[PDB]
DNA sequence: AGCAGCTGCACCT
DNA sequence: AGGTGCAGCTGCT
């Protein structure tokens, strides 16, 4: 069950574990075929817990991208 | 006359918080800039070891319970790999006036607790608590598993009366067992002290060093803490020590519990060893109450018939009411 | 009328739950016998459990569960020292708590849906044939129930307290002490509960959050708390305590009422050249979010230039308040005076930072670090305000920047004054 | 309302368990209200039999150790509990939830009576120790003598006595030993300013006490506004909730030989300064002081500013 | 009688954490001041060698993630170019008074085990176990990977009395093997060491020594740790190895599953070898439970059928059962 | 001749 | 890691 925001895919890791007793998952977080990050969220979490785990690294991705790629500036 | 509606009897024997620190044997003496033990993290994968179902017994989903691993993250306190000897630390103040309630809403009732207590200490002094209370100190009861299967356990207690130590004593406690109570003359000394500091007497200070030589390297066993769980959210690290100052440590509530073990007088048996006093006595290692209100031997009903009813105990009843009465509580309907 | 026909679909809610525990043995039987019951007298049943309720703002439950004492349902005056805020500002904003057992509380939910829609709330009490044309019961039966509603909106407890309350000693002025016993005022924490939920998560706050890292502003306002602790009320059952602990799921938030320094770090003062060298600057991590509020206002203009002047100031006494507290915890945290490694200029500042002379360090050395006092550190402190402090012709040229600067010279001052108390 | 003769310093007080909660809006440092407690009661142990009398309290907090946790997927906290013993049937207990903590504070006191007329200043000071040296302070025990063995002594500072230039140099000289830790004070007149350039928008009272004291994030015209403070809530008081009671009409008291009254926190804001900051030394007691004909009943520390 | 509903056993032969250090061989005689095997960072670029989805086995998707490869950086740990034999040490201490819970609630039930386990010190002693216990301390299991391909292991094990040695054992820990327990004359005097230590008539503490010759600069295996995120805060860490002190270490419960790996009685085989003692004795390499609770040969039905109903099981089973005990754990409800 | 306690059961979200 | 009440209960007299 992978979720896609825009050009970004998280993915889940096919096989859980058990951390802390509970039964977990690892997210990973991909920007195309560049792998971006890797969590390890608890199951029992709604895929709406899942984008606002990732939503902090997509967001300075963006801010990244908006002053790298800003265009010039004539004065 | 009938109790008072609250009554509080405010703690005698404080306790500080026993810090951890390690060393070599045989430098014990210099030992105080022996360096802290502290608390690290480390990771651990277990298997299924607990009691299945009888539903749950089916071999492939044991099979594929297995193939998920199980990891933990657990605080652990070591010795360092050079030292074989560790040192805990405490202080503990005796403040005497044992009899006198913090709170009692009834003044005729306090009034017949005074000169009950005030009997008490004229029928005999505490020699009797203040002597087992110097065995607890006496033997290292306060390492509660640092002293299992340790090599050479040795108690030095300081009672510092200015600024600089009035008198030590010096015991080796593996000597003195943890089961019955001798008799020794530094110990009876102590307990001496002990007692006139119970006695209103004087504010009894002293500075309590435990050290055991353990091993190079072995595991410390500091206080664990209480967390209770965020359930619907993400695994938690299953094991939290405590620790004052980056410093593993004890908790006070821990070497009190360690030191008020002195009831020998609990119905159910006497060769199971003492236990710590406290109304309806009852141990949290055994998960029983021994002192039932069903029999009259706890302390609710043996304070009421002492003082309202005034059918004085046996002097060992006394002896086990005077300790609930050194422990402190809030009692009242 | 009409209101009481909705009472009645209100019962048969009930009555599905209870269907839910299906037993095909004897569940029928016991199904038939509790609907027809309920259908028929679902108002007196429920005025017998309506007896225990009590309607309260203030609870002695949450100080311990086993505590029994009576709470009272009240508003207390305004009072007249300035600078308060209690529970009794906010009058409107007020909700009724209710104390009993868990039974009691599913008549109290079934009042609180009977009070909704009409204005049968406070018309319980006040109507006689609206009400029991409604309710279906006798003109007699009818006053009975309206006397419990009435009952269950009254207190009905004897003035008591308990054994396990708090009970604490005033005292008077040149005269004796008076008791008082401290109520938890349970509505206020559930008002600043509702405030403080609004503020951590609704749309207004999540798109302000997502307008954070979009940087792209309207205007709005974005409230953000930091370490509230959690207490859980009694055990895992939050009904025992009060009806609004099940609806705070028995926690109650708590803002920070800390000190400043409340983790505390070891410094490393030890001896590098670079170490030391780099230390004189001193930059920490508070001081820099200091620095960077104080740098942003430097650019404004003169109509707010006023109160940006006292702020700069405030801010400037503030870091120079910092810089001596960690200079303060700096001597006091390090044990000894190690000596450095080649380390030029970061011992020659900290000698004026310096602890007193140890068995490493030299009785000459110490006599003449006791006899001279250190301000010239003071005017490489004074260096660093420099380079704290950004000037240039926009300022050198104008005249705010060298009031600005003559500020920075009296804190400068100040700070040297107290520093050079020390020494000497 | 007093201005003390002669100020005591009780030097550095550590302090293990103390109660972090004290109150149910606030978890931090421990109630004013408990230290003005503890010099009533250390003038009934010790003030009376010198011909002493004891006013308020000054709080500097040297260090704080909360004993808390995070609870690793939140932003929040929660507090470490104790293992009570078990019930009389040996099943368990109820957990009810307290807070302790750790504390390293000193304590600045002011005296009125015959300071240095009956005894000298020392003896007055190493008794008032020694009597310190054997209570509790806010829940959680006075922790004795460590192998701290330098901080001991007090220092009884008469404040009227000596030339006002000479009075300056020996107040900055007992500062000299405050220099770690951060002054508490009352901002009574700093709230009740916000309050009322708040009340332009809307008047509410409680929300101004919670827009002080939180990191309010404005958005551009990204900044954070600001106090030039250290602003934290404090419990300032209580008022009744009840009138007032006979010692016999309101069963389960603490004693029935003292009225009672039933009554409520008042919430205020205080306020962490460095203690160079403020001139005169006396301005930091916080009295706490009866107005018994409602329900005001307040600490605070006025003669401030 | 019915089984007690909480019930725990502390741990016998509790080892410290291994750590590494580096040599030459034949200098391993003054091997004390041998410096620590560090733990390194470096660069990793990995490859695509999953198995694929075969919705994602299209050729031009393959190379477009080929072309793109992701990098990370992963903690190693080498020898020293010019050491070429890796020591591992650790303490580990026998302690004794296996059958004893440290946690019930029956005193029926903790006094019937009591004595089932006195029955069983009667009717042998611990000498099967602790002959078992001296194998797998001779030859060098605790090292898990860095003893596969070793050329010369050797194994130094000192009992140490009181601060000094008392006895000095020396093997060639690649003679005495992995499979198959042997006789020897100083390994039963080890083993008898080790029952006098089990049996609670001494106070046993060794230090274990381990000499592997590996070759120089050779990568060592280190214990490894947990890592529950990565992003690129760090270094898109994704390998940890434990460490204590800047010391490439091995976990304590890595050394003490090693040594318990004494179980040749478990049903299914025996022609594998001997697997570590556990309840439903599992392997996390296999996946796989032998001794399943459907066959009557798993740790909990063997308990209660020779404590309840007391019916014995084999003596290899009750060396399991008692093997079970000493590991520790928690059995309960 | 009752009394008081007491244990146990049940409620409930 | 619940408070509550109350129904029923024991009882021996």
């Amino acid at each position: 069950n992978a979720i896609h925001i825009g050009p970004f895919s998280i993915t889940p890791a096919a096989r859980g574990l058990h951390y802390g007793g509970l039964p977990h998952h690892q997210w990973t977080l991909y920007y195309g075929p560049r792998e971006m990050a890797i969590k390890t969220l608890p199951d029992s979490y709604t895929s709406s817990e899942v984008r606002d785990e990732f939503s902090d690294i997509i967001a300075e991705f963006v801010i990244d991208a908006r002053h790298r790629y800003a265009p010039d500036v004539l004065e | 006359l009938s109790t008072a509606s609250v009554l509080a009897f405010e703690r005698k024997l404080d306790p500080s918080d026993a810090l951890m620190s390690a060393g070599a044997w045989a430098q014990r003496d210099a030992s105080q800039e022996w360096p802290a033990v502290t608390v690290r993290e480390k990771s651990v994968r277990g298997t299924i070891s607990n009691r299945l179902k009888t539903k749950d017994r089916d071999p492939a989903k044991l099979d594929a319970s297995i193939q998920s691993p199980n990891l933990q993250t657990v605080d652990v306190a070591n010795l360092p790999s050079d030292a074989d000897t560790l040192k805990v630390r405490f202080t503990l103040r005796v403040l005497g006036g044992a009899g006198t309630p913090s709170a009692c809403n009834d003044a005729a009732y306090r009034d017949k607790l005074l000169q009950t207590v005030a009997t008490y200490v004229n029928e005999q002094g505490f020699a009797e608590l203040a002597r087992r209370y110097a065995h607890n100190l006496a033997n290292a009861r306060f390492l509660w598993r640092n002293r299992v299967g340790a090599e050479a356990v040795e108690v030095r207690i300081n009672h510092i009366r200015q600024g600089e130590v009035a008198r030590t004593w010096r015991f080796d406690a593996l000597a003195i067992g943890l089961r019955d109570f001798k008799a020794d003359a530094e110990l009876d000394a102590l307990a001496e002290l002990i007692a006139s500091g119970l006695s209103g007497s004087g504010h009894v200070l002293l500075e309590v060093v435990a050290f055991a030589r353990i091993g190079d390297g072995q595991e410390v066993f500091p206080s664990q803490e209480l967390i209770l769980d965020k359930g619907d959210k993400k695994g938690q690290k299953s094991k939290t020590l405590y620790s004052v100052r980056d410093a593993a440590a004890i908790h006070s509530q821990k070497i009190g519990n360690a030191l008020r073990t002195i009831d020998t007088w609990y119905p159910d048996e006497d060769g199971l060893g003492p236990i710590a006093v406290e109304p309806y006595g009852s141990v949290t290692s055994q998960g029983k109450a021994y002192r039932q209100p069903k029999q009259k031997l706890d302390f609710y009903t043996l304070l009421d018939n002492w003082v309202l009813r005034d059918e004085a105990p046996a002097v060992e009843q006394q002896h086990y009411v005077i300790a609930n009465l050194i422990r402190g509580g809030v009692f009242g309907e | 009328q009409e209101l009481r026909q909705f009472i009645e679909s209100f019962i048969q809610e009930r009555l599905q739950g209870k269907l839910d525990k299906l037993h095909p043995d004897e569940d029928d039987k016991r199904q038939t016998l509790l609907a027809t019951h309920r259908r028929e007298a679902w108002l007196a049943d429920a005025a017998r459990r309506v007896g225990q309720l009590q309607l309260v703002t203030h609870t002695l439950k949450p100080i311990h569960p086993d505590a029994r004492g009576s709470n009272l349902h009240s508003l207390p005056q305004a009072p007249g020292q300035p600078g308060l805020a209690g529970s009794h500002e906010l009058g409107d904003r007020l909700v009724s708590d209710v104390v009993g057992n868990a039974a009691a509380l599913d008549v109290f939910k079934f009042l609180s849906l009977q009070y909704q829609g009409k204005n049968l709330l406070n018309w319980l009490t006040e109507d006689s044939a609206e009400a029991v044309q409604a309710l279906s019961d006798n003109a007699e039966q009818a006053r009975e129930w309206r006397q419990a509603f009435i009952g269950i909106t009254a207190v009905k407890g004897a003035p008591a307290s308990h054994s396990l309350a708090k009970q604490l000693y005033f005292p008077l002025p040149g005269s004796g002490y008076h008791l008082l016993a401290p109520l938890f005022p349970t509505s206020l924490v559930h008002h600043v509960h509702a405030l403080l939920r609004e503020a951590r998560f609704g749309d207004a706050a999540k798109a302000a959050r997502e307008a954070r890292s979009r940087q792209e502003s309207w205007p709005h306002g974005f409230s953000e708390y930091p370490n509230l602790a959690i207490q859980k009320f009694g055990g895992t059952k939050p009904q025992n305590i009060s009806q609004l602990n099940s609806e705070r799921y028995g926690e109650n938030w708590l803002l920070p009422s800390l000190p400043p320094h409340w983790q505390r770090q070891d410094q490393r003062a030890p001896i590098r050249h670079s170490s030391v060298f780099e230390h004189d600057f001193g930059r920490s991590p508070e001081v820099s979010r200091l620095t960077r509020t104080l740098q942003r206002l430097l650019a404004k203009t003169r109509h707010n230039n006023f109160t940006i002047r006292r702020y700069r100031a405030q801010l400037v006494g503030q870091i120079c308040d910092e810089a001596l507290q960690y200079a303060a915890r700096l001597r006091e945290l390090e044990p000894g005076w190690s000596a450095t490694p080649g380390c030029q200029l970061h011992d020659a500042e900290q000698l004026w930072l310096d602890p007193l002379r140890a068995q490493t360090d030299e009785t000459f050395l110490q006599r003449r670090l006791r006899g001279d006092w250190p301000a010239e550190v003071g005017n490489r402190f004074a260096n660093w305000l420099n380079r704290a402090v950004s000037s240039d012709s926009q300022i050198l040229g104008s005249p705010e920047a060298a009031q600005w600067s003559q500020e920075l010279s009296k804190e400068l001052t100040m700070f040297k004054e107290i520093l050079e108390d020390e020494r000497d | 309302v007093t201005d003390p003769e002669a100020l005591l310093l009780l030097p550095r007080l550590s302090i293990q368990n103390a109660n972090a909660i004290s109150s149910p809006l606030t978890w931090g440092f421990p109630s004013p209200g408990a230290f003005t407690g503890f010099v009533h009661a250390l003038q009934r142990r010790v003030g009376i039999s010198l011909d002493i009398e004891l006013d308020g309290v000054g709080i500097v907090c040297h260090r704080f150790e909360a004993q808390i946790s995070q609870p690793a997927g939140k932003r929040t906290k929660v507090f470490n509990l104790t293992r009570n013993p078990l019930n009389r049937d040996g099943s368990t207990a109820a957990i009810v939830e307290e807070g302790r903590a750790h504390l390293e504070v000193s304590l600045l006191l002011g005296v009125h009576g015959d300071g240095l007329d009956d005894h000298p200043a020392q003896e007055i000071a190493r008794q008032v120790q020694e009597q310190a040296g054997a209570m509790r302070l806010a829940g959680g025990s006075i922790l004795p003598w460590c192998n701290e063995r330098f901080p001991a002594p007090n220092a009884e500072l008469l404040m009227l006595g000596g030339s006002d230039e000479q009075r300056r140099k020996n107040q900055r000289r007992l500062t000299r030993r405050l220099l770690p830790g951060f002054a508490l004070v009352s901002r009574e007149a700093l709230l009740q300013q916000h309050l009322e350039t708040l009340r332009t928008t809307l008047p509410e009272a409680t929300t101004l006490d919670a827009l002080l004291d939180l990191c309010r994030i404005n958005f551009e015209p990204w900044q954070v506004r600001d106090k030039p403070g250290w602003l934290v809530p404090i419990p300032a008081g209580y008022n009744a909730l009840s009138p007032l009671y006979l010692p016999g009409e309101v069963r389960n008291a603490r004693d029935r030989e003292t009225p009672l009254r039933f009554v409520e926190n008042l919430f205020g804001l205080g306020e962490w300064l460095s203690p160079h900051r403020v001139a005169a030394l006396s301005d930091l007691l916080w009295y706490h002081h009866a107005e018994p004909d409602k329900g005001l009943y307040r600490w605070s520390t006025p003669r401030f500013v």
